[PDB]
């Protein structure tokens, strides 16, 4: 009631938004950071906290993706390589703004 | 990839017992670390409180190109003069005026002003979806080839002999 | 890009450098005298580079957007042109609707023509 | 602009194309009176909107130029606009990166 | 030449709230990663309705395309699968999975009480039929 | 500006463009055509209630 | 001949209503989705600090340009020490 919105709300929309997206996901869900249940379970109670007015400083992004793979068994078992993770979030991340870089190549050549 | 405890607390529950959803923020608050900074400036001002790069003749971009091949000839003159009279120590100090139009410079040849411009594209973005329909009229065309299949019937009249 | 946000400063100083490196390259240290290919290339590279650069500058800022696409302006440009697309989709929708339920009935009587032909065979 | 050598000159001519990117001839574009700031004091419409894309007015659309050169809102025409030999489908009018 | 790009300011983000603030799940990126890593979804919702209601018209039109039903003089219209006849003998079955279908599966409906439950040899043999297509 | 305006605009993402291979300077491609009588076909394929 | 002419007819009618239907599913996606202004200004304002949702000049796909502020600041910052 009166704690939830200065404590969820303080750990909501910093939390499922911007740091630890997939780039450093896979050595970090292998090892064990929410493998649990019951953390699984808040977290997918918590599922829509990845608002876009504080997507610069959270504490962990893609939320429905880690309860895929928590689910599929894609988190700690596989997916564990950092190669191809960090090759994703890079491709993930600098996506939405590849058309300004292919147009200035385009207008180069 | 992480634990975050207070809002595993806050998360797991099972029926009332946990605390309302998480909404976003319209207005001032105070979630955690970031000041939740509402209408962050954009459009600076151009002559009111600092230099303006651009005259009266409504070329802002033109002005900005023909100032900055202005600084590069004062710059070029200033290293000759330093060069010829090394004896100036306030030079320095116009590079601080420069910070003031820095300000203008926040503003000045990349990624800035073509935004304005996409306001405009806002409309021609529905003129798009009307591109769209145009191909949608096409399907209007396809129900003229029902008349074809109509033609059909007729093709069952003269089948039949 | 046709905008203006921080390249201004960065390319006159980048451009100031660029000339300063190539009249040191030309007059101070070279094969000019005693008292190759590749700076060459890299010479002439920028400056044909910084020539084109500039003129691509000003054609773009007398070519950029002028004064127009206020806030109250494009805001009621885009609801006009956001109603009038609405409309053109539900006149769209409204005709593809016609043409499946058509479509459908067509399906549907020759259904009952291939039941009808199998019953009486 | 202390220690400059190939690699940093190479560096500076990509960073100059980056940022500020035989007829070559530039349609030199002129302010057009119909704006709508201190244009006509006018909302877009459609008298505008044609004005800017057929006639030569980089009011919306563009300016056309001669042999061609159709600049619209939205064209990415292979003109030679740039100072060099290259006429290559540039970018639009607009090239909103 | 420094401190007008790497202490200047950005733009409004718009990347972020073009690709993610649509949903949050990475549409504006690449969908290999999850592919390899989570397995599809459950295709059972109302499309699947309408991929039978689908089915079950190719099967109306594909009733006219294929020969004449007069093989024992009883049939039926199978929504999603053929159903060969009825009356014991030629008890119909279950076969399923333009592009005519063929049936894949087949099931004999008619002493002890425990009759067999094992149709393995015909249930080869007449996907052998099926993959023959003659 | 703002990324955003208070208006409802038209523009249809095209996500068909999944990352499958490290081309230069990004320039991803659309592939995934979505074909409507397409994807039926290959729902009622593997998702047709095969048990009943 | 009816039923075939019919089937072609309805087969190629199907098509076009597929294809109607696809756009019309795009153009709702597209209308009824859309980004907040508010959102767009807040994620600037506190991203203008590092490198985290800031468009570089050379950004292209599976450039250094990453979704994480920094490196000690997310990796050894607060997550890692106080929230482990």
């Amino acid at each position: 009631d009166d704690a939830g919105n200065r404590l969820r709300f303080q750990l909501e929309l910093e939390f499922v938004q911007c740091l630890a997206n997939p780039n450093y996901l896979n050595f970090l869900a292998q090892r064990g950071y929410f493998k649990d249940k019951a953390f699984v379970n808040y977290l997918k109670y918590l599922l829509y906290w990845k608002e876009p007015e504080y997507a610069k400083y959270l504490k962990y992004p893609q939320c429905l993706h880690m309860l895929e793979l928590l689910q599929y068994e894609h988190f700690r078992k596989e997916l564990v390589n950092a190669q191809c993770a960090k090759f994703i979030d890079e491709q993930q991340i600098l996506h939405w703004q590849h058309y300004s870089r292919k147009r200035v190549r385009l207008q180069q050549a | 990839m992480q634990y975050i405890k207070e809002y595993t607390d806050e998360n797991i529950q099972e029926g009332l017992a946990p605390k309302p959803p998480p909404p976003i923020k319209d207005s001032y608050m105070m979630f955690g670390n970031q000041f939740q900074c509402d209408d962050l400036i954009i459009r600076p001002l151009e002559s009111q409180g600092i230099e303006r790069l651009h005259p009266m003749q409504f070329d802002h971009k033109k002005e900005l190109r023909k100032l900055n091949m202005s600084i590069l000839i004062n710059f070029l003159d200033l290293l000759d003069i330093l060069i010829r009279s090394p004896g100036s120590i306030k030079r320095e100090e116009k590079l601080e005026d420069l910070k003031l139009l820095f300000v203008h410079v926040h503003h000045l040849i990349n990624e800035y002003r073509p935004h304005q411009a996409r306001e405009t594209l806002r409309v021609m973005m529905e003129v798009q979806k009307r591109q769209r329909l145009e191909t949608a009229e096409r399907f209007q065309k396809h129900l003229e080839r029902v008349i074809e299949m109509i033609q059909n019937c007729l093709a069952s009249l003269p089948d039949d002999l | 890009m046709a905008d203006r946000l921080t390249q201004l400063q960065d390319a006159v100083n980048s451009l100031a450098d660029q000339f300063c490196n190539a009249i040191g390259v030309l007059q101070q240290c070279g094969p000019p005298a005693s008292f190759a290919n590749p700076t060459e290339e890299y010479a002439q590279l920028f400056a044909a580079l910084i020539a084109r650069t500039a003129k691509d500058i000003d054609v773009l800022i007398d070519s950029l957007p002028s004064e127009e696409s206020t806030a109250a302006l494009q805001a009621a440009s885009l609801y006009k042109l956001e109603e009038e697309n609405h409309e053109a989709a539900t006149c769209l929708e409204d005709v593809v609707y016609r043409g499946d339920m058509l479509l459908e009935k067509i399906q549907s009587a020759l259904a009952d023509i291939a039941q009808s032909q199998l019953k009486t065979r | 602009l202390s220690r400059n050598e190939i690699i940093q000159s190479y560096l500076s001519r990509q960073s100059s194309l980056l940022s500020s990117s035989a007829r070559q001839p530039h349609v030199l574009l002129p302010l057009p009176t119909p704006t709508d700031l201190p244009g006509l004091t006018r909302e877009v419409t459609q008298d505008d909107l044609d004005r800017i894309q057929a006639q030569q007015w980089p009011g919306v659309n563009g300016c056309e130029d001669t042999q061609g050169n159709w600049y619209d809102w939205t064209q990415c025409i292979s003109l030679d606009p740039h100072g060099d030999d290259g006429r290559l489908n540039i970018l639009p009018y607009v090239c909103l990166d | 030449r420094d401190a007008l790009v790497h202490a200047r300011l950005p733009s409004f983000a718009i990347p972020y709230a073009i690709d993610v603030l649509t949903t949050g799940s990475y549409p504006r990126l690449p969908t290999c990663i999850r592919d390899k890593i989570i397995p599809p979804d459950p295709i059972t919702k109302i499309e699947k309705q309408a991929t039978l209601h689908q089915l079950n018209q190719i099967l109306r039109h594909r009733l006219v395309t294929t020969d004449l039903p007069p093989q024992l003089a009883n049939l039926t219209v199978a929504n999603g699968r053929v159903k060969f006849r009825v009356e014991g003998e030629f008890e119909a079955t279950l076969t399923v999975m333009e592009v005519p279908w063929r049936l894949l599966k087949l099931e004999i409906l008619v002493r002890a009480l425990v009759h067999s439950m094992q149709i393995d040899f015909i249930h080869q043999l007449v996907q052998s039929r099926l993959f023959a297509d003659e | 500006m703002s990324g955003v305006r208070a208006v409802r605009i038209s523009i249809e993402s095209a996500c068909e463009k999944q990352v499958q291979e490290v081309g230069l300077d990004g320039t991803e491609t659309y592939l995934q055509p979505l074909s409507m009588s397409q994807n039926l076909a290959r729902l009622a394929q593997r998702i047709d209630f095969s048990q009943g | 001949q009816l039923q075939k002419q019919l089937k072609e007819a309805e087969q190629i009618l199907a098509t076009a209503v597929y294809q109607a239907k696809e756009k019309l599913k795009s153009i709702e996606k597209a209308r009824k989705g859309a980004i907040s202004s508010e959102e767009i200004i807040k994620y600037a304002h506190r991203i203008s600090a590092s490198n985290a949702v800031c468009a570089p000049l050379t950004w292209v796909p599976g450039d250094p340009r990453r979704p994480y502020p920094t490196d000690l600041e997310m990796r050894s910052g607060l997550l890692g020490q106080m929230n482990n």
